[PDB]
């Protein structure tokens, strides 16, 4: 019923570059009085979504110039003429002529910036935990470009295998960059079978591995 | 200044209703009628129809037509969801669409609800433990400091996390939870602050995990 497909569903963009995204329409979108209900939203990482363009070619004030809108019948495209580090996100289109309202699949803006070298911090068990019989240890990845990074915990020296969980942050509005958090977790026991817990860090914006580490005592 | 306030997260078990809330604001229903849609996280956008918030008229999709009831009071809007499955786990959002008294609705979509999560289980909910990521010498950086709060062992999604009761929003990175084997979520938030701050200001995490009703204030001290 009106399929609505979406022709890049992802697009590394380098900042002051331009982009397109097209939309294609099963059927026309053409309603009543020649009004064609075609709609561009935007959704950036944690939000939730926000009106670029209404009708086809249509731009509210205080969506920025640098956003245009053109097509007609069942081919349509989104144009952004120089990409910022706040057009992270992924894009919709809607089209509003007949029910039920239908979207693409949306296309990811993947955008591209300088390398930047990670912020690498540690994180010690709390108080609080050891007293409940787990151990959990931190690694922390701050602000890097590109999202490739590598963590290995290392525990005395040997390297850990499986008891370790991690997790990326999406694309920052700002600096275009990427956080990454490890958690390694044992029992209290294991935790006071060792002493050195160090977590090894592998990024492109580093020359050679950063080792952070703290010991038991 | 235009608001589409939702409720809260909620989790319901498989067979039972759903009631979400959408509180309008800066606008009038006479000529805005309220959408509701939702998004499943590898999916895109399903609609699932729209309300006259004046004579209470609906219009449901086929999809959801046998088990769905949109209604309001003064307002705010409702939308219930019967009849649940696993595959109705999704962010539910309200949306606004402009009518003109000649052409009717416009086939657009202007202002958004933020959303609330709903996730369909059978297992029972679980408030989450929060231990402190406290800044150490193996903590600062170029003259930075990075202190956190470690959320653990809750179930489900998701976990709302401030600091300092919204006064701290500068470099808080909230990361996406993580599954355990346990079955259970964890997730950390760290945030950088000035190492000669240490000592002069206060720094709480605010955790609040509305499916269990749970909300933590815990206090980092270096
Ligand atoms: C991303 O942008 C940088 C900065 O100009 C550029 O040098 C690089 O070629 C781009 N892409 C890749 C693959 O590095």
């Amino acid at each position: 019923d009106i399929v609505m497909t979406q022709s890049p569903l992802s697009l590394p963009v380098t900042l002051g570059q331009p982009a397109s995204i097209s939309c294609r329409s099963s059927q026309s979108l053409v309603h009543n009085y020649g009004n064609t209900y075609l709609n561009w939203f935007q959704q950036r990482p944690g939000q939730s979504p926000r009106r670029l363009i209404y009708k086809v070619s249509g731009r509210d004030s205080g969506v920025p110039d640098r956003f245009s809108g053109g097509g007609s019948g069942t081919d349509f495209t989104l144009k952004i003429s120089s990409v910022e580090a706040e057009d992270v996100g992924v894009y919709y289109c809607m089209q509003g002529t007949h029910w039920p309202r239908t979207f693409g699949q949306g296309t990811k803006l993947e955008i591209n910036r300088t390398v930047a070298a990670p912020s690498v911090f540690i994180f010690p068990p709390s108080d609080e935990q050891l007293k409940s019989g787990t151990a959990s240890v931190v690694c922390l990845l701050n602000n890097f470009y590109p999202r490739e990074a590598k963590v290995q915990w290392k525990v005395d020296n040997a390297l850990q295998s499986g008891n370790s969980q991690e997790s990326v942050t999406e694309q920052d509005s700002k600096d275009s960059t990427y956080s990454l958090s490890s958690t390694l977790t044992l029992s209290k026991a294991d935790y006071e079978k060792h002493k050195v817990y160090a977590c090894e860090v592998t990024h492109q914006g580093l020359s050679s591995p950063v080792t952070k580490s703290f010991n038991r005592g | 200044q235009v608001q589409l306030v939702q409720s809260g997260a909620e989790v319901k078990k498989p067979g039972a209703s759903v009631k979400v809330s959408c509180h309008a604001s800066g606008f009038r229903f006479t000529d805005h009628y309220i959408n509701w849609l939702r998004q499943a996280p590898g999916q895109e956008f399903e609609w699932i129809g729209w309300i006259n918030p004046g004579n209470s008229v609906t219009h449901y999709a086929q999809k959801f037509q046998a088990r769905v009831t949109m209604t309001r009071f003064g307002s705010t809007i409702y939308m219930e969801l019967n009849r649940l499955r696993s595959d109705d786990t999704a962010v539910y959002y309200c949306a606004r669409e402009p009518y003109d008294f000649h052409s009717g609705l416009e086939g657009s979509l202007d202002y958004w609800g933020q959303g609330t999560l709903v996730t369909v289980s059978g297992a029972s909910t679980k408030g989450p433990s929060v231990f402190p990521l406290a800044p150490s010498s193996k903590s600062t950086s170029g003259g930075t400091a990075a202190l956190g709060c470690l959320v653990k062992d809750y179930f489900p999604e998701p976990v709302t996390v401030s600091w300092n009761s919204g006064a701290l929003t500068s470099g808080v990175h909230t990361f996406p939870a993580v599954l355990q084997s346990s079955g259970l979520y964890s997730l950390s938030s760290v945030v950088t602050v000035p190492s000669s701050s240490l000592g002069t200001q206060t720094y709480i995490c605010n955790v609040n995990h509305k499916p269990s009703n749970t909300k933590v204030d815990k206090r980092v001290e270096p």
